[PDB]
């Protein structure tokens, strides 16, 4: 069974910072982009970043863009997001989506072309 | 106004095109994912549509083939295996390893074709079939080292090492299949559709029963294969590519009929660089010196011993 793990969540004042990862279970990351999406406690779920493997390029959302940092470490095929100043308003569960097709047939914010998820962590801010 | 369409020459060849490039784009999508394990389950659903396909087809009476008989499936039996095989190592070949790669290392099944005919078939192979069997050796080695140029890690290159595993192996399976089943067509007479047709029913069975053994169907792997929210993408996907299998068999007959044999060899040699480019539009491909000169040098080799055996069929 090949899954995706978060880890890295809990709950922090704002203004602070934190760190997630999302590690595989399985194969590597290779020729897969990795996104990171959130679900609000009543709302739908949000692209917040994404990182294309191999050539290392990176997609971030409009509200989250100067204060996430998604990066890859290719020596243990684990992906992390960083976050920065997180307001109030951050306080979801953050998903990791493995995906194989192009940034050219579907762009990196629709959820469709991701055929896998991990369970998430929650992530609360005070 | 069917009839206009139905004699048109630049229509036949377009629609062969668009399906093989449809059943290696659907494929890839499933067969890629992330966590996808099922394999044989796959090959079960493609295999079901394809009957299903054709069976509505000659319903409406619009295919014509023969009516299954159990003593016409104890002698094919054996060619089942043998596609079972052909395509179960086709599908992890095109799992590890990416279309382009894939597509330049299945040219190396025509040099253990080719070869294999003259052991036993009584065929011979010209200067200019050789020169290309050098040609495609030479486009293997340098996609071997297209993809190794982008692995720097323990593991990373022993998805490589299972990648070429799979397709030496579905090349020696594709070889056997091809040979098996051309000397077995004397005994049995198939002509245009029941080919596929007991091939896709005996391939049934075979694929549900080896899943069952092999693959792991549980409540939770079950899950990971195919998520809720992602089932109706999954689901439409398996699909197109069973249905896909149909529309190149029958654009197939479609283009011999219209434009012979010759042009149909020209158009099988041809449609590789658009395959190839699919999986660059398509998928994350690497796109260096070597994987690039490497697409050009294995369709030039295809090419070639494509115009090889038209010399070869004039005199
Ligand atoms: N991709 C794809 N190819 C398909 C499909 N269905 C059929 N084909 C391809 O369509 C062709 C059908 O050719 P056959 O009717 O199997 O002829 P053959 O056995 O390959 O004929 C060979 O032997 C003869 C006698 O030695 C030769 O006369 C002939 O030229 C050729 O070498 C093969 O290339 C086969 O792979 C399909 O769904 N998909």
């Amino acid at each position: 069974q090949v899954q995706l793990v978060e880890s890295g969540g809990g709950l922090v004042q704002a203004g602070g910072s934190l760190r997630l990862s999302c590690a595989a279970s399985g194969r590597t990351f290779r020729s897969y982009t990795l996104g990171w999406f959130r679900q609000a406690p009543g709302k739908e779920r949000e692209f917040v970043a994404a990182i294309k493997w191999s050539t290392d390029t990176t997609y971030y959302a409009d509200s989250v863009k100067g204060r996430f940092t998604i990066s890859g470490d290719n020596a243990k095929n684990t992906v992390y997001l960083q976050m920065n100043s997180l307001k109030p308003e951050d306080t979801a569960v953050y998903f990791c989506a493995a995906r194989s097709l192009s940034t050219v047939i579907a762009g990196p914010e629709i959820p469709w072309p991701y055929n896998s998820w991990g369970q998430g962590t929650q992530v609360t801010v005070s | 106004l069917a009839t206009r369409i139905s004699n048109s020459g630049p229509i036949s060849i377009a629609a062969y095109c668009l399906s093989s490039i449809l059943m290696t784009v659907t494929n890839k999508y499933v067969l890629s994912g992330f966590s996808f394990n099922l394999n044989f389950f796959l090959l079960a659903v493609q295999s079901i549509v394809c009957i299903v396909t054709i069976g509505s087809l000659k319903s409406l009476n619009i295919i014509t083939y023969r009516q299954f008989n159990k003593d016409e499936a104890k002698k094919w039996s054996p060619i089942a295996f043998l596609l079972v095989a052909m395509i179960y190592t086709s599908s992890k070949a095109l799992q590890y390893l990416s279309i382009p790669v894939y597509t330049i290392f299945k040219n190396l099944t025509i040099i253990l074709i080719a070869y294999g005919e003259v052991i036993w078939f009584g065929g011979k192979v010209t200067t200019m079939a050789l020169s290309s069997f050098l040609l495609m050796v030479l486009s293997s080695v340098i996609a071997y080292y297209g993809d190794n140029a982008a692995v720097k890690s323990h593991d990373d290159a022993f998805a490589l090492y299972l990648g070429y595993f799979w397709m030496l192996t579905n090349c020696f399976a594709s070889a056997a299949f091809v040979l098996i089943m051309r000397k077995r067509i004397k005994l049995t007479n198939f002509k245009d559709f029941d080919t596929m047709y007991y091939n896709n029913l005996l391939s049934i069975p075979i694929l549900l029963i080896c899943s069952f053994i092999f693959e792991d169907w549980s409540s939770a792997n079950v899950s990971l294969n195919f998520p809720a929210d992602n089932r109706v993408t999954t689901i439409t996907a398996m699909i197109l590519s069973g249905a896909s299998s149909v529309g190149i068999s029958y654009c197939s007959a479609w283009c011999v009929r219209v434009t012979s044999s010759t042009t149909y060899s020209m158009v099988g040699a041809l449609n590789k660089l658009p395959i190839a480019l699919s999986g660059l539009i398509f998928f994350e491909a690497a796109v260096n010196f070597w994987s690039v000169s490497s697409i050009f040098v294995g369709f030039g080799a295809g090419l070639v011993y494509a115009v090889a055996k038209q010399k070869q069929q004039k005199e």
